[PDB]
């Protein structure tokens, strides 16, 4: 599938698991589903931190239905980015 | 419309009533379902929300001892239960879905409390101006000030709605500055933490409506008092 070009919203509060990860429930606003969810994690400085995504190949099936995304944030301040473009959903996180 | 509500109710004072809200196309389990009260010609009042995945309920303190919210994921339905009905309960009740603004609304259910004795009644959002007389083509500005910080995860959970006569509200802006899909570019939002602004530039004839801001970072997900936007009548 092609990468999602649209915007994402949070369907519910970000939930902390009992294994140092977070569950992000995202809602897709674009019209190009089925599509692959653009996902990235950054440090306080804004440098991309690799291999933090737990959910393998997150995909939007139906835009009306939200998608669960599990990610492992690093210790301290970080940023969880869902979607493509400069206007993408950027979540400030502290672990 | 993906949210279908039960029919109008005519109920006796002191009695109880249950309203239903059935979803289609998506699982209510995967969302936050809210109930919103609107007394005749008055503002939107957030009653509470349920997370049907775990059954968690949160209410505005004003509704404690008046409203109860339940959900049934099996039948994809959310319910509102009102106790000891009084004239103050006569209103249109809407169900809605969403956290970063309510993009989905039911058509509303009118509850009319009949005449007679019986029943009992049981964060600050400052929206200005209460009334706005506009010149078409001008820049129209509506402000909302919260008594507490509305930011979460470095984003401002401030949303804006438009409501036209005899219609449910429509989401315009979410997360303070993000334009909802299908909304014209003349609508823009700005602000952070406690101070926010909705700008309509240039204002057009079809923008005549009542506008509401709302915060949702933490409960209660309080609406502003509203701004009735009308074309000036000289």
């Amino acid at each position: 599938y092609v990468m999602c070009t649209g915007s994402f919203k949070l369907e519910k509060e970000v939930a902390e698991t009992q294994h140092g990860t977070v569950l992000v429930q995202v809602k897709y606003e674009g019209t190009d589903a089925p599509c692959k969810i653009p996902f990235s994690t950054q440090d306080e400085k804004g440098v991309t931190q690799n291999g933090r995504l737990i959910t393998a190949n997150p995909i939007v099936t139906d835009k009306e239905k939200p998608v669960n995304i599990e990610t492992e944030p690093p210790f301290g301040e970080s940023y969880i980015i869902v979607g493509a473009g400069e206007k993408a959903l950027k979540l400030s996180w502290f672990k | 419309k993906l949210l279908e509500q039960s029919g109008a109710e005519l109920v006796k004072p002191g009695a109880s009533v249950r309203l239903s809200c059935t979803a289609s196309g998506f699982n209510i389990k995967d969302t936050y379902m809210s109930w919103v009260k609107q007394r005749p010609e008055q503002g939107l009042e957030w009653i509470g929300r349920i997370d049907p995945a775990n059954g968690d309920t949160k209410y505005d303190p004003k509704f404690q001892g008046k409203a109860t919210i339940t959900a049934d994921t099996s039948s994809n339905t959310a319910y509102l239960h009102l106790s000891s009905l009084t004239s103050g309960d006569t209103a249109v009740y809407y169900c809605s879905r969403g956290w970063e603004g309510f993009a989905y609304w039911g058509q509303g259910t009118l509850v009319t409390v009949s005449a007679g004795g019986g029943g009992s009644g049981g964060l600050v959002m400052t929206q200005t101006p209460a009334s706005l007389a506009v010149s078409l083509g001008q820049r129209a500005t509506i402000s909302c000030r919260a008594s507490e910080n509305v930011d979460r995860y470095g984003n401002s959970f401030m949303h804006w709605y438009q409501q036209k006569a005899g219609q449910p509200p429509k989401l315009l802006i979410y997360r303070a500055s993000n334009l909802e899909s299908g909304i014209p570019a003349r609508f823009s939002g700005s602000g952070s933490r406690t101070d926010f602004t909705l700008t309509i530039n240039p204002v057009e004839a079809d923008d005549v409506a009542t506008y509401f801001c709302q915060r949702s970072n933490e409960v209660p997900w309080t609406f502003g008092g509203g701004t009735k936007l009308e074309i000036k009548r000289p």
